[PDB]
């Protein structure tokens, strides 16, 4: 419960995995409405670290565009760099991407992530045991969903195509 | 040596000019201009006289104009001919040649 | 140039803030009919501009401490669809 | 002075390229790749005219292509061909050569 | 090696002078002196007699007085005759030659 | 110039390996390995084939492989052929010979 | 060149010895040993073959072995032979030679 | 040495004072029997020692804390004038 703000009480459904991190570049905003950026089947990025150089944020962007989807890049954060090649690529032709950072605060980020990655269907990014290079990253390796929609200081995911058994065995593991 | 427009290196130097900036990726992407540093690979644009350091008779440049080099990373100096930058290297500094 | 021959120009910055003044700045461009420059996403390099390029006003006049535009042709459906947008 | 695919080194140089990675052990335990370092045994690819440096007549550079040498650890020029790193060093420089 | 006013260059030196300051634009603008550095094209105005480094007989200055050249950028002595400031370079530090 | 396991040294290098490391003192006491530095006394185990900065014709390696000689305290580079290391060092840099 | 106790010079060398360390003044003082720093009268032990660098034919090392020289300063080689310290130094370093 | 072969040997500190540790040093060395080291007066370099110049005690205990020597070796006569000298 949270202190409300009508005269009514209120019973929302927060649904989906959703989490109070907002769209950084506000150059995303395709919805015509409250500062949305609203995607369908989008793919997915899933990055531990930050996203600094062009050469690491170009591959994905190269396979989003010849798929032809938008994209979700949820990482660590955003060059400036990276973010300049995006906002040039989105105000002009406008490869359908879309910037959030990170939402888990500390070493829950890393599970959160996790999960994320194994509920949309996909590999985080930016591993230490494995490491996933970003480089060389595949079309079976994006986070892939039904709808995402983002405000400015929210985002919500849909349909993550991530292993239902899978996900069933992750669950089993944070249960026990 | 081999002059250009109202300009000619002396003894040792090399006028060359970048290539494009090559904006676009290969397959669809597009990348900024303040990334991409500067293009390595140039053109020999004019051609000093020739080393005149050489003892008695002086040793001509090699680097022949119309040639696809590999540029150095640091030395070189911009100069200007109706407001195109070209660079002036050494001879001695150029990298490779794109032979064929 | 002023003192002598004087070509008519003036200076004046911006209003002062960070989101809030290049919201102003880029308001102030679709209002006069025009293009913001030192961009981040396109950034518009100064040293290639065009006579499109200009924000077009019929008047101006500036104090010490405040100034004033007053007919920025800025493309009225263009100006519309902006404050559609901060409206919304 | 022998060439590679369009490029050809300049009257010192020696295009070669490393080795593989060595991911795994000898045994049986496989190690990641920031450690490691990068391999400092190669293999010559291409290889310069010549030491033109030398008193009147040039100099043929020594080291031919196809050998493997013990590569210096600093000296070195990264150029990319078709997005092929390979190190340009100088003749000077190479350590040993894997005769056999 | 030819002189000027009273005065001549030692062995390797050429005296010359930047052309004018550029003040106003190409078009319609005029810029101030603070600005606009200092003009790197200059015309040589007396020669030395020659390099004497050279083995035995002594190396003639090659730039000829009388011609415009590019200007390197820090080398150069700042030497008066008149109250009219002449740069003294280096036979060697001469960029270009403004041939035509 | 020598080789030895597939290497070869280049022009100018000579390598070598050091003696034991000197565990025990001579008389009843035995040293740790943390101390007592890298033995300095070192046997050589293949040589370049020569100095070619020798105008002209090159100039050949004197100390042969089989000597005793005494390092210098910085002078080369580690080196490993089968997991065993060995010191390269340059002609010029080795200080003594221990001939007997 | 001329050799010691298993040991001989390369191409520049002189391993020499200083004298005793004048612990005692010369009327009826003595001194401690932490001062008097290092007795720089020395005599030549062994001499090396002769200076290589010379072009084509080497050049001999001119101070002969069993000769009393003022060493020089700060430049020279501590090795030890027998556990008796020599100092080995250049043939450019000698300072005097005390001839008688 | 001592992990391996078994040489028999210890080690601890001085008394651990200023001067009184220097002058019970000189009293140790003489009762036992032998030549301070480390001296400023006359140098006494380690590198050369000699077999009479050890101090020699007929037992040592040390404990974690303490230590006692015991018959040391050292002149009587001269540890005598010694004790004369601090006497007086």
């Amino acid at each position: 419960v949270k202190d409300g703000k009508t005269l009514n009480d209120e019973l929302e459904i927060i649904e989906g995995m959703k989490f109070d991190r907002g769209y950084i570049s506000p150059y995303f905003i395709n919805t015509s409405k409250g500062q949305k950026c609203e995607f369908q089947d989008a793919y997915v990025l899933l990055s531990e670290k930050k996203i600094s150089s062009i050469q690491s944020i170009v591959p994905a962007l190269e396979i989003a565009n010849a798929h032809r989807k938008p994209l979700v890049i949820i990482a660590e954060d955003v060059d400036g760099e990276a973010l300049s090649t995006l906002v040039l690529n989105r105000l002009k032709v406008g490869l359908q991407v879309v910037a959030v950072k990170a939402p888990g605060f500390g070493d829950n980020r890393k599970n959160q992530l996790k999960d994320m990655a194994i509920a949309t269907g996909g590999a985080v990014f930016g591993e230490e045991g494995l490491t996933l290079n970003l480089e060389d990253v595949q079309p079976h390796d994006l986070g892939k969903v039904g709808e995402v929609i983002v405000t400015k200081d929210d985002a919500m995911l849909l349909k993550g195509k991530g292993d239902k058994a899978q996900i069933e065995k992750r669950i089993q593991e944070i249960i026990e | 040596g081999q002059a250009f427009r109202k300009f000619l290196p002396l003894f040792d130097r090399v006028l060359v000019e970048r290539s494009a900036a090559e904006t676009v990726t290969k397959g669809g992407i597009m990348l900024p201009e303040k990334s991409q540093g500067k293009v390595l690979q140039a053109t020999v644009v004019a051609v000093g006289s020739g080393s005149k350091g050489k003892g008695g008779e002086i040793q001509p440049v090699s680097v022949k104009v119309g040639d696809k080099v590999l540029l150095p990373e640091y030395g070189g100096t911009k100069v200007v001919l109706d407001d195109k930058d070209y660079f002036l290297f050494r001879d001695g500094d150029i990298l490779g040649k794109y032979v064929d």
